[PDB]
């Protein structure tokens, strides 16, 4: 069976099982200076937006999606971020893969905070371009990206670009999709900054990055995709005051 | 004797350089870390097929398993030091583990069937005593430690080996350690697969920590160049 | 016992070496505190995001006498100084400025022969932690580079001669040693696989993921 | 280490050059000062009109109105950083601002319309939210944080700006600062006077502080040269 | 917190640099005690009118070997005596003077290479608080100047080297820092705005109130 769990105008369906991971035992609450500093909440923000779907293949390295980047574009989320000035938000991710019992694989969905990219060419930094992808999600590479005189983000699959194993992700908050027993994956981050309040255009909270461990393999005649879905949910989102004391 | 000497391994009271200047107070930001042994007790992927070219690129994670020519046939194995060993070394634990002289505890091992649900097999996981050493056939490996894993059922199979401990000083790199024991897989039974579904499979393997983990004698990591 | 991050993240070490004179070119040393530099440190501090520590800082400060041919020398005892510029203070342009005098900036008289000089620098952060990962921009216009916050910054470290000891020429080496103390860290993240490249960014050369072996079954 | 060292900013006890001499007992002087914050908290006035050789003169507080040619346009506007800012640099708010490296707080500003008994009008007074621009016409100014004030009722109108925080470091000269608001003041009415009285007027600001003020890192002052 | 008087008034300021040999014309150094020589401390203490602090006196004495041709030198160790002349007492005309010696002058003898000397003076006026700014002539009589109250006489200092340590020339520079402690301070006045000019006067030159713009609307 089934169930449905309704975030103000969208529905959305899930299993009555979902194995939710709340990110470090926390759940994103609201924030506990006077007049000095007058903070204002929205809430109609939270809703579920569905973010555009990816076709999963053999040949296919991986994907990365910047939380606050994906959601300047739609919505109130959208508006508000060119409105007001200082916000701090948390997240709820909903990775959601369907294919048969006849298809076979692994995903790993993992939440990175500060996840800083590094650049093909050592002398200069990524452009902004190649780093962020605004409705739609960027993909990694199997062989190295040729150095030069560019600012091609470094995208190789294995150092996952930010130059580490890929087999240690899983120090953050992260969840398995094994295509012959779990076909979802939720997870609640919270808030992780140095800061109260942080400017959400200049800086990106948390990066969702979803790669295949083991390749999609199927026999000749079964659909030769599979259609990975993401939804994201802003949760307990302030933003400063306009008014005046 | 004693005084007037810069020890570098000193704990005394420094005056301090700017006085009357108030600290920003602390806030809670989540995940505070305490202990680096919580780090070393989360699951890693294990690189068991570092073999050639697999290792510069994603499917030396992966472990190849192929239902033809596998009546009996040894699956994989590696030895069973965290530390030190090129499919240990480069983990979380493993990681952890090359800032210690001295290291013992107990290690956790997952393996996760990553194939159809319409694939049925079974599988001979047997675990060495440290002296005694890696098994010749299914028979050697039967006789000892085993756990019969059937991929039907149970998707997932948990280990839990004991008396791990340093075998060297410094670092060392060597193949079949002997004060060390090995983790061997066997094909008991073969891929059963229905038609228009892929016999081809593969496994992953996954090393954690456990209560039981002491580390001493911190020094310099051997990584760095 | 030894793991916890205070047994962990506080180890003297050193993050760097000059050689200053009383005559010639070169007069006085500088360098803008930053942690990235040597890399037996950085690597251990980019196992968390945010840390929040306290620097004990201690220099070793010794004087060789410079091979020349200057006759009727006679020396006498050397008097340094080192001067720590607060983050947004004046930083000197030349040895004998007008900024060396400046009182805001808490400079440190030693006089050579005696135990080293030591001074604590509390956490100057105007934000509630150092963050060693910044996934934004330093300014809000395209003209701010990547990965960059100005809510790190330590400061700057400059020291000179207070007097020209003898008539001949002096060659005066400094060793500046790096201690965090009260550590505070948060969210844990993988170890560094890669080597470094530059103490300014994250860039790095694609590796590979282990040593390699035999085969599956060695 | 850390001994035998003179450090500029330490506190310890110094041997008295001249003990056995009585000094002369304190006695009560009106006016003592506890805290530097008191002094910001005096209103000052701010010279707006410091354009060419105003500043040169007495005209550079004073702002001018004029009734003519005033249907919809702007009478006066700048940034809200009171430090490094050529309108609040030099006020007292200014002064005791710039010495710190660190400040965040509440700005308070008062405007009083300096006129005949006879003259009434209405102005616009618009508050611009920090990364917003400024308003372009009255009406995007009317759509905002507005206070429409009358100088037939009321002679004097405040305003108590807050989300006012340090914006560089060092010191820096600049117009239309990014993350500071803007003030601006737009002619709804204009000055309506009877027979044989003046219908140009002046006005003038003044600037203070509030109970919510912090200062930290004490540094150098830029104007001494 | 930062802005307590006593955090505001009371940082290290270099307030004097000279230097004294043990041969030739000049052979001693003389500095009145007065405030109003470093522009970043009288502006500061320019704030209020009417101030009553104590002094604490650091000095920091350095010896350079002057270039010269006499050989066969082996120096001993400098000593040096700072001798700091209270308000009403007998000043030396000379470096061999009999003045020196005079046992109501609190000098302090100090051996090359070891901690720098330092000395704490009280509130030295007959009065109740020192005058920042005067509205009145020195003397009831026309002679008397304006602004120069005599109740603000914080007293001299004298230094010199005790004795000759070698057979060569000897150049000794002393470096001396003000450091006010306990201060009060009583009715506030606005900041300088104008440049200073002397150090006896508050004569200045008309200046701009601010700095200017491009438009009133800009």
């Amino acid at each position: 069976r089934a169930r449905s769990i309704t975030l103000g105008n969208s529905t959305i369906t899930t299993q009555e099982c979902a194995n939710v991971v709340v990110g470090y035992g926390v759940w994103p609450d609201y924030l506990k200076t006077a007049e000095d500093q007058p903070t204002q909440p929205d809430v109609a923000t939270c809703r579920f937006y569905t973010l555009d779907s990816v076709q999963w293949q053999k040949t296919s390295p991986g994907w990365w999606w910047k939380l606050p980047d994906a959601l300047s574009n739609l919505g109130l989320f959208g508006q508000n971020m060119q409105y007001h000035y200082l916000g701090r938000t948390g997240y709820t991710v909903h990775v959601q893969c369907n294919a048969s019992k006849f298809h076979q694989g692994c995903l790993l969905v993992v939440c990175v905070p500060e996840a800083e990219m590094g650049c093909a060419t050592l002398d200069n930094t990524p452009s902004s371009a190649e780093l962020l992808g605004g409705d739609s999600a960027k993909e990694f590479a199997d062989k190295p990206v040729a150095s030069g005189s560019n600012k091609l983000v470094q995208r190789v699959v294995y150092n996952a670009g930010m130059g580490v194993g890929v087999g240690n992700l899983t120090i953050f908050p992260h969840q398995w999709i094994n295509l012959r027993t779990n076909n979802s994956a939720t997870i609640v981050m919270p808030y992780t900054n140095s800061v109260p309040m942080d400017n959400m255009f200049r800086h990106n909270n948390v990066t969702l990055m979803v790669i295949p461990f083991v390749p999609l393999d199927y026999c000749p005649g079964s659909t030769t995709y599979v259609p990975i879905t993401v939804t994201i949910a802003p949760m307990c989102a302030e933003y400063n005051g306009l008014r005046l004391a | 004797p004693g005084s007037c000497q810069f020890l570098t391994s000193d704990d005394f009271q420094s005056p301090s350089a700017m006085p009357q200047y108030d600290v920003t107070p602390e806030m809670r930001i989540p995940g505070e870390v305490k202990n680096l042994m919580e780090i070393a007790e989360v699951d890693s992927v294990v690189p068991v097929q570092n073999v050639g070219e697999k290792v510069n690129s994603m499917e030396a994670y992966q472990i190849p398993v192929r239902s033809n020519e596998g009546s009996g046939t040894q699956v994989f194995g590696f030895p069973l030091q965290p530390g030190y060993s090129s499919v240990f070394s480069r983990t979380l634990l493993g990681e952890i583990l090359n800032y210690y002289t001295h290291w013992s505890g107990s290690i956790k091992l997952t393996f996760m069937f990553c194939g159809s649900a319409m694939a049925t097999g079974k599988f001979l996981l047997a675990y060495s005593p440290p002296g005694a050493g890696a098994p010749t056939k299914r028979v050697d490996a039967m006789l000892g430690t085993h756990v019969v894993w059937d991929v039907g059922l149970q998707s997932s199979c948990v280990l839990c080996i004991p008396w791990i401990s340093q075998t060297h000083y410094r670092y060392v790199t060597s193949d079949e350690y002997t004060a060390g024991g090995f983790i061997t897989c066997w094909y008991q039974t073969n891929i059963v697969v229905p038609a228009d579904a892929q016999s081809s499979c593969y496994i992953m393997c996954f090393v954690s920590a456990c209560n039981d983990f002491s580390v001493r004698l911190l020094k310099d990591t051997p990584f760095i160049s | 016992s030894e793991s916890t991050i205070e047994n962990f993240l506080c180890r003297s070490a050193c993050v760097y070496f000059t050689e200053y004179e009383n005559s010639g070119a070169k007069r006085y040393a500088e360098w803008v505190l930053t942690p990235r530099q040597a890399a037996q440190l950085r690597r251990k501090l980019e196992f968390f995001t945010y840390v929040r520590f306290d620097l004990e800082l201690t220099f070793v400060i010794t004087s060789t006498q410079q091979p020349s041919t200057t006759q009727n020398q006679d020396a006498q005892i050397l008097t340094h100084q080192i001067m720590y510029v607060p983050p947004g203070g004046p930083v000197p342009d030349k040895v004998d400025s007008y900024v060396w005098q400046t009182s805001t900036n808490p400079s440190v008289f030693w006089t050579e022969g005696n135990a080293p000089p030591r001074m604590s620098i509390p956490f100057l952060s105007i934000g509630n932690a150092y963050s060693n990962f910044y996934d934004g921009w330093s300014e809000f216009s395209r003209n701010g580079v990547y990965g960059i916050n100005t809510l790190n910054n330590m400061g700057t470290l400059y020291a000179r001669h207070v007097n020209a000891g003898s008539t001949g020429p002096i060659k005066s080496t400094i060793r500046i040693y790096f201690k965090p103390k009260h550590v505070k860290a948060w969210i844990p993240r993988p170890p560094r696989l890669c080597q470094y490249e530059k103490a300014k960014n994250v860039n790095f050369q694609p590796s590979g993921v282990t040593t390699t072996r035999q085969s599956i079954t060695t």
